[PDB]
C-alpha cells in the first residue's frame, strides 16, 4: 500500500493552492486503505486505460 | 437497544418478592425466623429451579423444613443475573442505613 | 498511508533527517513500538532550543 | 487555542516581571 | 551608568501617518477576502 | 584574602539587587526546583488517581482544563504518608500515575518558604533593622503548612491535602466543612475576623492618610507628587486625622500615637491568621467544631430544628457524595 | 404537646399486658441507655450491624419476640441472635457476661427495665428518626 | 527457617510467588483411588502484552510491549481448589476460593492506559490425558470467567451507573439522549479467557510444583463506554498439592 | 533510577554543607554595627 | 459561507498591530519640542 | 474541546486594546522632557 500510495495525483506537491492552509489531510482526507487497483473493459472484454 | 438490565429485572418478581436467586441476605430481615441461620443457607445453596427446592437442602432440622413452608408467598424466583451476584453483592450490597 | 507530510509536519522531518527518531511518550516514526531513545528525542530537542 | 492562549498570557505576566524588578525607575533620594 | 553615545530620537510626522493608515487599511481590505476564503 | 572568605561576603553582601544570604542558598535551589516542575505539571501532566482507586482524574491544561479547572493533583491514597521520590517508582510513567510531582512540589515548596521567612530576619539583621517582620509573614506560612502537611498527617495521606490548582482548592473547602464543621468552629471565626477586620482596617487606615496630605501640588497633577523619595517631613498632618476620626465615634476610640497605631494594624491580622492556621491545625486530629444537632428539644421529645440542624443537612449532603467510589463502610473514620 | 402516660405506656410482654412508666424510668432510661448502648444503638440504629435496628416493627418479629419489657430484659440477661438459634453472650453486652463487659456489672434489674421503657417509649416520639439514620437527622 | 513479616515488609517480595531449586525436577506420585487438592496456587505476571488494535486491515496484528504503572499489585496468591482424577487419567483442578483477582493498569506507546482485571476465576484446567505422575512435561490448560472490571454501584464522573446514580446526562437537560445512549446505559461485562499453566520445576517429596504460564483476556470496556483490548499475560507460578 | 538518586543525594549535601558552615563563618559579626 | 474561523483573528491583528505601531511614534512625536 | 469560537479573539482584544493604550501614553511621556 506504501508503494501505491505514492502513485497517485493527492500527493503531488503541485496540487495545492496559495489559501489552501492545513495539512494534506484537510483536503481530500486522512487515508484508510488501498481499494485497490481498477481495471475497466468494455462489452468486447478489452482492457480500458483512464487518461 | 440499551436496556439498564437492573430497572428490567424491577418490572418482574424481583421487584416485588425475595428473589432466592438474586436478592440480598439483607431481605429476609423482613419476616420471623429467616435470618441470620437459614438465609445463610438459601445463598450458599443458590440457585434454585422453582422456589419448592429450597425445601430440599441437606440438614433442614423437621421444623424450619416449616418456617420455610409459611414464608413461600413471599418467595420467588427469577434468572439469576450476573450484575446482580458478582463481588459478593448478595451479602453485601453497598447499603447501610 | 498517514505518514509526517501528510499532516503538514515542518519541523519534525528536519530533526528526523539528522537521526532524531523517537519519542519519549514511546514510539517512532518509522513504526517501531519498545525503544528508548534516551535523552535526544523530539521533546528533549525541543526543550535543549528552550533551555 | 485555548492551551497557547493561556500559557501565552502566562509568559508575558513573568516577562513583566523581569522587567518590573531588573528595568524598574530608579528611587532617588533628595 | 554613563548613557550611551549613540541613540536619536525617532519622529513619525502627520502625513507619513494618514500614508501608513491607509497602506495598512487597504492591503487588508484587499487580503481580509483569502484569509476568510 | 582566600577564596572562601570572599564566597563568603559575596552572600552576605548588602549591594546585591536581589539578596542572597544563607538562608537563600536553599532558597533558591528548592523554589526554583518547586516553580519549574509546578508549571510543567499544570500544563502537559496526564490524569493522577488520587483517591487510590483506579480513578484517575485530568488536571493539567493538554488533558482537557482551563485555568479555573486545572490543578496539580495530589497524590494517590495508596501512597498515604509513605515518602515517594522519582527514583521509588519503576519509573516516570509509574511516578506521574500516582501523583509523584505532587510530593516533589510541596516538600521543595514549604521548604523554601520557610527559608524565605529566615531570610527577612537576615537581611534586617545587615540594615539595621528591627527583625519582627519574619514574625508577622509567620501566620501565612504556618497557614500553608496546616493544607500542605499538617492535615494529611493527621488523616495519614497527603491525597486528603489541598490540590495545587483554582477548582482544586474549593474541592479542599467543601470536604472540609462536611467532615469537620469549620464553620462552627471558633478558630475559623477569629480568623474571618482577621481577615475582614484587616481589609476593614486596611481601606479605614489608607483614607484617613488619603484624607489629611499637605496641599502642595495642584489640581492638574497627582497628589502623590507632593511626596518626594527620602524627604524628612511627613507629607500627611496626623493630628488632623485624629481630630476626624475622634469626633466620628469618640475621642478615646482613636489612635493619636502612630507607632502605637501601626502595630495594631500588623497585630489584629497576624494573630487572627495565626488562629485559623491553628484551627486547621487541630481539625487535623478531628476536634471539629461545636455540634449542636438536636439539642434544642420540646416538653414531649420532637426535635425542635434550629439553625445548626439546617447546616447538618448540608453537611450531610456533601458527605454522601464526597468519593462516591472510596468506601465500603458505613463510616468515614478519616 | 407534653410526656404523657399514654405515651409513656408500653407493653410489658406476649400476651398483651401493659405496664405504665413514670417520667422518672424514662430518663434514667435514657441516661442508662447513653451509658451502656449509645456507643453502638445512637438513634436506633446498629453502628457495627447496620443490619438491625430498635424500631419496634423490628423487635416485634425477632424469635423470641422482643417488641415489650420482658423480652427486651431477657435479651439483656442472654441475647440471642435475630432467630434464636445461637447466643451471642461472647460478642454482646450482657450480664451473662459483665465479665468482659464490664458496663452491665453496674445494671440491676430496676435498672435493665428502665433502659427497655426507653426502647419502646422513643420511638413513639420520633417516629421514624428512631432507627433511621442520617436521612432522618 | 526463613523470614518473618518484617522481614519482607517494604521489600517487594511480598508480591513475588515461591520458587524451587534447580534440583528439583522429581515427579509426584498420583494415585487414582484418592483425593487430592491444590492448598496454594501462586500466579505472578512477569510480561504484559497488549494488543494493537486499528486500522487498515491489513495483516493480523501483534502485542506489543506494555509499561506497568500499578506497582507491585499485580500477582494473585492463595488459592485453593479440588484436584479430581477423571477417568481417563487426567487431572482438573476447579478453582474455589482465594486472592484470585488484581486490577492492573498498563501503558503502551502514546499514553494510553489499559485497565484490565487479571483474574482467574473459576478457573477449571485439565491435564492430558492418563497421568500417573506429575512430571516436568505436565501441562494445564484451562478456562476462567472474566467478570466487569468494575461492578455495579461503581459511579462515573457525572453520577451515572448501573444499580445505582442518575439515568441521564443531567447537565444537558434539553440535549438530545440518542447519541448519548452509549455512556447513559451501564453494561455489565461477563467474558471468558484461557490460560495454559506448564510446570517445570517438580518436588515429589513435598508435593510442590513451578513453572510458567500464559493466559489471554479482554480488558476493562469502562461498562460499555468503549471497546475493550485483548491482553496476553506472561509469569511463572507456584503450585502445593495435598492428600485431602 | 539509582544514579539521579545519588546526584541528588550529593546536590543536597554539598547545599546544607553550604549552610551550616555559612553561619559558623562569623555570622554575627556580619552587621553595620559592633563587630564582637 | 463556510469561512475560515481564523480569518476574522488574522484581519483583526493584520490592522490593528502595525496601526498601533504608527499611532505609538506619531504620539511620541508630537509630544516632543 | 468545544469551546466558543469567539472566545479567541474576545481575549486577544481584551489583552490588547487597553494594553496599547498604556503603551502609547508612556511613550509620549518620555518623549517629552
Ligand atoms: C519557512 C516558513 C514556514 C513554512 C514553509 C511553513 C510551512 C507550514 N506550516 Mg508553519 N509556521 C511558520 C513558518 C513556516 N511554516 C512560522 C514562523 C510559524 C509561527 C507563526 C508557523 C506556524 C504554523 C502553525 C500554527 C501551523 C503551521 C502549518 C504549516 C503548514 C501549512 C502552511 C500553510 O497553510 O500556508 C499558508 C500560507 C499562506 C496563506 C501565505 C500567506 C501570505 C501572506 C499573507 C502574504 C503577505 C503579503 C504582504 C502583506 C504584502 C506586502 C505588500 C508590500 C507593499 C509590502 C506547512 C507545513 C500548519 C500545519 O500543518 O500544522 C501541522 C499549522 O497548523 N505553521
Ligand atoms: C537547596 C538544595 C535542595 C534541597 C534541600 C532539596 C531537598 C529535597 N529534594 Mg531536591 N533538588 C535540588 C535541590 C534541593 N532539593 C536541585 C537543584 C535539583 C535538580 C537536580 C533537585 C532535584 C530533586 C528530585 C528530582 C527529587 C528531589 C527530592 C528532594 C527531597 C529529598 C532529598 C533527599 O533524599 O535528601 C536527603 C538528604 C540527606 C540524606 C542528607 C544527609 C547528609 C547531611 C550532611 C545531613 C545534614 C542534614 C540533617 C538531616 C539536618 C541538618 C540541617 C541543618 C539545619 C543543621 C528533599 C525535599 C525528591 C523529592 O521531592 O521526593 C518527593 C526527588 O524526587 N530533588
Ligand atoms: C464569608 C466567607 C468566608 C470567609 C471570609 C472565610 C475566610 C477564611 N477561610 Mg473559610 N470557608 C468558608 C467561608 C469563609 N471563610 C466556607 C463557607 C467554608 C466551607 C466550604 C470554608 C472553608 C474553609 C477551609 C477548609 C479553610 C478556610 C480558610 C480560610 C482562611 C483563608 C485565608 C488564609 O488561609 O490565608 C493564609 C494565607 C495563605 C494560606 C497563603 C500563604 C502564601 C505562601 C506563604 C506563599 C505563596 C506564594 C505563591 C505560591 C507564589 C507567589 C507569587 C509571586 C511570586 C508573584 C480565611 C480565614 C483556610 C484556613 O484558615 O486555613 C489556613 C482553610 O483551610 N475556609
Ligand atoms: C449585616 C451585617 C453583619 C454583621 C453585623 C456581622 C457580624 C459578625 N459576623 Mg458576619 N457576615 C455578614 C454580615 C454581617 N456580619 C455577611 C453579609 C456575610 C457573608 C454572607 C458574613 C459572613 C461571616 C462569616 C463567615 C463569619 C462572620 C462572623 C461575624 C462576627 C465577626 C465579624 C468581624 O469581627 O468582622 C470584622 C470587623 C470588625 C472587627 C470591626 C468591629 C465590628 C464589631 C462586631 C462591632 C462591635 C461594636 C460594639 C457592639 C459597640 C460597642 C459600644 C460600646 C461598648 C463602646 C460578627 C458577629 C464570624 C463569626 O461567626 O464569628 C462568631 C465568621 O466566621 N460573618
Ligand atoms: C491566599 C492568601 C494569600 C496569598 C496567596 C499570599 C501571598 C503572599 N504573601 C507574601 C508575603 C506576606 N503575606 C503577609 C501576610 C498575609 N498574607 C495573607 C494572605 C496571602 N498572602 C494574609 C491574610 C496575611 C495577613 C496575616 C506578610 C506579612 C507577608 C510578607 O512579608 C510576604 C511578602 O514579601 O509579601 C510582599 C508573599 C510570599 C512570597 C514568597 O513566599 O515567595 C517565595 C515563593 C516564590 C518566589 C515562588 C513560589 C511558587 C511556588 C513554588 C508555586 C508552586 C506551589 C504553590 C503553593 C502552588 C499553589 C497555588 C495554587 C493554590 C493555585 C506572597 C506574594
Ligand atoms: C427620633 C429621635 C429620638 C431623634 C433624636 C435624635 C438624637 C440626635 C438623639 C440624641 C440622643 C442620642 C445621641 C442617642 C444615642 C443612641 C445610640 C447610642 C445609638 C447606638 C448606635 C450604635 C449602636 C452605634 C454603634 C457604635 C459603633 C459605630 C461602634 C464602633 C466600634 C469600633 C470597633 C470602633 C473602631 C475602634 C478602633 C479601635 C478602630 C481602630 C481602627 C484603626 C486602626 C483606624 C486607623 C486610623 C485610626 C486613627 O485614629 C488615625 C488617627 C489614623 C490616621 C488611622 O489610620
Ligand atoms: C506576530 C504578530 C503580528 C501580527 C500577526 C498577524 C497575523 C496575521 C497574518 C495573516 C497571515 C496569516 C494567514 C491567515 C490564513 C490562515 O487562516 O492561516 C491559518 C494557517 C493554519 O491553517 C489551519 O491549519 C489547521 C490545522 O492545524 C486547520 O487545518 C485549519 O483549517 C487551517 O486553517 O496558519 C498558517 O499556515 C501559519 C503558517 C504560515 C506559514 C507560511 C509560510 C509561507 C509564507 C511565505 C511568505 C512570503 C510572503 C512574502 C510577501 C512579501
Ligand atoms: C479575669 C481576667 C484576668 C486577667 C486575664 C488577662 C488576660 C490577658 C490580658 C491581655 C493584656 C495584654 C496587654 C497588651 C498591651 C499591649 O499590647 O501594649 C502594646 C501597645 C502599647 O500602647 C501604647 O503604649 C504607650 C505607653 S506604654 O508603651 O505602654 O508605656 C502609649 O504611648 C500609647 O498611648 C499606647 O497606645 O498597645 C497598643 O498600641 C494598643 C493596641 C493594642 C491592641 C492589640 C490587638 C491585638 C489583637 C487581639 C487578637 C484578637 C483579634 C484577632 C482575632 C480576631
Ligand atoms: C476614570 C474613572 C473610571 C473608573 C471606572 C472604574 C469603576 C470600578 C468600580 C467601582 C470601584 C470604585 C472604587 C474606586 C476607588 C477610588 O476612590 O478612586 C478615586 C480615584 C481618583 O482619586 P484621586 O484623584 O484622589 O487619586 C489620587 C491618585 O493620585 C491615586 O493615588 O479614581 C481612580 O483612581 C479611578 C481608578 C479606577 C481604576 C480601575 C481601572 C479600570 C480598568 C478597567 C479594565 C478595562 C478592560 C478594558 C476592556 C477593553
Ligand atoms: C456494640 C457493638 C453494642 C453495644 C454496646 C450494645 N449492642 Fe445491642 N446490638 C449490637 C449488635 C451487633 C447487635 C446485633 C447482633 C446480631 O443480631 O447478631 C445488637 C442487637 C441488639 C438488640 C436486638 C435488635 C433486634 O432484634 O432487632 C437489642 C434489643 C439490643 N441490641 C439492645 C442493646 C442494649 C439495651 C444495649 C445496652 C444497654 C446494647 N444493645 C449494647 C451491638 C451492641
Ligand atoms: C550554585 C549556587 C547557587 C545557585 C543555585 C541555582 C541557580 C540552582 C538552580 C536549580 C534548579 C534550576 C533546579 C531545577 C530543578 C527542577 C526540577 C526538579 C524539575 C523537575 C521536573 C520534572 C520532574 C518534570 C516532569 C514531568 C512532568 C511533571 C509532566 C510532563 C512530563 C515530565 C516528565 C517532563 C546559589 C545562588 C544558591 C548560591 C550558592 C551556589
Ligand atoms: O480521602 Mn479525601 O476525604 Ca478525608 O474522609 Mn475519608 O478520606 Mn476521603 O472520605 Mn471523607
Ligand atoms: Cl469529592
Ligand atoms: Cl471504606
Ligand atoms: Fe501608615
Amino acid at each position: 500500500e506504501k508503494l501505491a500510495f505514492y502513485d497517485y495525483i493527492g500527493n503531488n506537491p503541485a496540487k495545492g493552492g496559495l489559501f489552501r492552509t492545513g495539512p494534506m489531510n484537510k483536503g481530500d482526507g486522512i487515508a484508510q486503505a488501498w481499494k485497490g487497483h481498477a481495471v475497466f473493459r468494455n462489452k468486447e472484454g478489452e482492457e480500458l486505460f483512464v487518461r | 437497544e440499551l436496556v439498564n438490565v437492573v430497572d428490567e429485572k424491577l418490572g418482574t418478581a424481583y421487584g416485588e418478592k425475595i428473589d432466592l436467586n438474586n436478592t440480598n441476605i439483607a431481605a429476609f430481615i423482613q419476616y420471623r425466623g429467616l435470618y441470620p441461620t437459614l438465609a445463610k443457607l438459601i445463598v450458599k445453596n443458590a440457585p434454585y429451579e422453582s422456589v419448592e427446592d429450597v425445601l430440599n437442602i441437606p440438614g433442614l432440622t423437621e421444623r424450619q423444613k416449616q418456617i420455610l413452608r409459611e414464608n413461600l408467598e413471599h418467595f420467588t424466583v427469577t434468572e439469576v443475573e450476573t450484575a446482580l451476584v458478582e463481588g459478593g453483592d448478595r451479602y453485601n450490597n453497598g447499603l447501610y442505613k | 498511508l498517514n505518514p509526517m507530510w501528510r499532516q503538514g509536519m515542518f519541523v519534525l522531518p528536519f530533526m528526523a533527517r539528522l537521526g532524531v527518531t523517537g519519542s519519549w511518550s514511546g514510539w517512532s516514526i518509522t513504526g517501531e513500538t519498545g525503544i528508548d531513545p534516551g535523552f535526544w528525542s523530539f521533546e528533549g530537542v525541543a526543550l535543549a532550543h528552550i533551555v | 487555542m485555548e492551551t497557547i492562549t493561556y500559557v501565552f498570557i502566562f509568559a508575558c505576566i513573568i516577562a513583566l516581571f523581569f522587567f518590573a524588578i531588573f528595568f524598574r525607575e530608579p528611587p532617588r533620594i533628595t | 551608568m554613563e548613557p550611551n553615545p549613540n541613540r536619536q530620537p525617532v519622529e513619525l510626522n502627520r502625513t507619513s501617518l494618514y500614508l501608513g493608515l491607509l497602506l495598512i487599511l487597504v492591503l487588508a481590505l484587499l487580503f481580509s477576502s483569502y484569509f476568510f476564503n | 584574602a582566600n577564596l572562601w572568605e570572599r564566597f563568603c561576603n559575596w552572600v552576605t553582601s548588602t549591594d546585591n539587587r536581589l539578596y542572597v544570604g544563607w538562608f537563600g542558598v536553599i532558597m533558591i535551589p528548592t523554589l526554583l526546583a518547586a516553580t519549574i516542575c509546578f508549571v510543567i505539571a499544570f500544563i502537559a501532566a496526564p490524569p493522577v488517581d488520587i483517591d487510590g482507586i483506579r480513578e484517575p482524574v485530568s488536571g493539567s491544561l493538554l488533558y482537557g482544563n482551563n485555568i479555573i479547572t486545572g490543578a496539580v493533583v495530589p497524590s494517590s491514597n495508596a501512597i498515604g504518608l509513605h515518602f515517594y521520590p522519582i527514583w521509588e517508582a519503576a519509573s516516570l510513567d509509574e511516578w506521574l500515575y500516582n501523583g509523584g510531582p505532587y510530593q516533589l512540589i510541596i516538600f521543595h515548596f514549604l521548604l523554601g518558604a520557610s527559608c524565605y521567612m529566615g531570610r527577612q530576619w537576615e537581611l534586617s539583621y545587615r540594615l539595621g533593622m528591627r527583625p519582627w517582620i519574619c514574625v508577622a509573614y509567620s501566620a501565612p506560612l504556618a497557614s500553608a503548612f496546616a493544607v500542605f502537611l499538617i492535615y494529611p498527617i493527621g488523616q495519614g495521606s497527603f491525597s486528603d491535602g489541598m490540590p495545587l490548582g483554582i477548582s482544586g482548592t474549593f474541592n479542599f473547602m467543601i470536604v472540609f466543612q462536611a467532615e469537620h464543621n469549620i464553620l462552627m468552629h471558633p478558630f475559623h471565626q477569629l480568623g474571618v475576623a482577621g481577615v475582614f477586620g484587616g481589609a476593614l482596617f486596611c481601606a479605614m487606615h489608607g483614607s484617613l492618610v488619603t484624607s489629611s496630605l499637605i496641599r502642595e501640588t495642584t489640581e492638574t497633577e497627582s497628589a502623590n507628587y507632593g511626596y518626594k523619595f527620602g524627604q524628612e517631613e511627613e507629607t500627611y498632618n496626623i493630628v488632623a486625622a485624629h481630630g476626624y476620626f475622634g469626633r466620628l465615634i469618640f475621642q478615646y476610640a482613636s489612635f493619636n500615637n502612630s507607632r502605637s497605631l501601626h502595630f495594631f494594624l500588623a497585630a489584629w491580622p497576624v494573630v487572627g491568621v495565626w488562629f485559623t492556621a491553628l484551627g486547621i491545625s487541630t481539625m487535623a486530629f478531628n476536634l471539629n467544631g461545636f455540634n449542636f444537632n438536636h439539642s434544642v428539644i420540646d416538653a414531649k421529645g420532637n426535635v425542635i430544628n434550629t439553625w445548626a440542624d439546617i447546616i447538618n443537612r448540608a453537611n450531610l449532603g456533601m458527605e454522601v457524595m464526597h468519593e462516591r467510589n472510596a468506601h465500603n463502610f458505613p463510616l468515614d473514620l478519616a | 404537646a407534653e410526656l404523657t402516660p399514654e405515651v409513656l405506656t408500653v407493653p410489658l410482654n406476649s400476651e398483651g399486658k401493659t405496664i405504665t412508666l413514670t417520667e422518672k424510668q424514662y430518663l434514667e432510661g435514657k441516661r442508662l441507655f447513653q451509658y451502656a448502648c449509645a456507643s453502638c444503638h445512637v438513634g436506633g440504629i446498629t453502628k457495627t450491624n447496620p443490619s438491625l435496628d430498635l424500631r419496634t416493627e423490628t423487635l416485634a418479629l425477632a424469635t423470641p419476640p422482643r417488641d415489650n419489657i420482658e423480652g427486651l430484659v431477657d435479651y439483656m440477661k442472654n441475647p440471642t441472635t435475630y432467630d434464636g438459634e445461637q447466643e451471642i453472650a461472647e460478642v454482646h453486652p450482657s450480664l451473662r457476661s459483665a465479665d468482659i463487659f464490664p458496663k452491665m456489672r453496674n445494671l440491676t434489674e430496676k435498672d435493665l427495665v428502665a433502659i427497655a421503657g426507653h426502647i419502646l417509649v422513643e420511638p413513639k416520639i420520633l417516629g421514624d428518626k428512631w432507627g433511621g439514620g442520617k436521612v432522618y437527622y | 527457617q526463613t523470614l518473618t513479616y518484617d522481614d519482607i515488609v517494604g521489600t517487594g517480595l511480598a508480591n513475588k510467588c515461591p520458587t524451587l531449586d534447580d534440583t528439583a525436577r522429581g515427579a509426584y506420585p498420583i494415585d487414582s483411588s484418592q483425593t487430592y487438592r491444590i492448598a496454594r496456587l501462586c500466579l505472578q505476571p512477569t510480561t504484559f502484552l497488549v494488543k494493537e488494535e486499528p486500522k487498515n486491515k491489513r495483516q493480523e496484528a501483534e502485542f506489543v510491549p506494555t509499561k506497568l504503572v500499578t506497582r507491585e499489585t499485580t500477582s494473585l496468591d492463595q488459592i485453593q481448589g479440588e484436584l479430581k482424577v477423571n477417568s481417563d487419567g487426567s487431572l482438573t483442578f476447579v478453582e474455589e476460593d482465594g486472592i484470585d483477582f488484581q486490577p492492573v493498569t498498563v501503558q503502551m506507546a502514546g499514553g494510553e492506559r489499559i485497565p484490565l482485571l487479571f483474574t482467574v476465576k473459576n478457573l477449571v484446567a485439565s491435564t492430558q490425558p492418563n497421568v500417573t505422575s506429575i512430571t516436568t512435561s505436565t501441562d494445564f490448560k484451562g478456562e476462567f470467567n472474566v467478570p466487569s472490571y468494575r461492578t455495579a454501584n461503581f459511579l462515573d464522573p457525572k453520577g451515572r451507573g448501573l444499580a445505582s446514580g442518575y439515568d441521564s446526562a443531567i447537565a444537558l437537560p434539553q440535549a438530545k439522549e440518542e447519541e448519548l445512549a452509549r455512556a447513559n446505559v451501564k453494561r455489565f461485562s461477563l467474558t471468558k479467557g484461557q490460560i495454559s499453566l506448564n510446570v517445570a520445576k517438580v518436588d515429589g517429596r513435598t508435593g510442590e510444583i513451578a513453572g510458567t504460564f500464559e493466559s489471554e483476556q479482554l480488558s476493562d470496556d469502562d461498562m460499555g463506554a468503549h471497546e475493550p483490548h485483548e491482553v496476553k499475560i506472561q509469569g511463572v507460578f507456584y503450585a502445593s498439592i495435598e492428600p485431602a | 533510577m539509582e544514579t539521579l538518586k545519588i546526584t541528588v543525594y550529593i546536590v543536597v549535601t554539598f547545599f546544607v554543607l553550604l549552610f551550616v558552615f555559612g553561619f559558623l563563618s562569623g555570622d554575627p559579626a556580619r552587621n553595620p554595627k559592633r563587630k564582637d | 459561507m463556510e469561512v475560515n474561523q481564523l480569518g476574522l483573528i488574522a484581519t483583526a491583528l493584520f490592522v490593528l498591530v502595525p496601526s498601533v505601531f504608527l499611532i505609538i511614534l506619531y504620539v511620541q512625536t508630537e509630544s516632543q519640542q
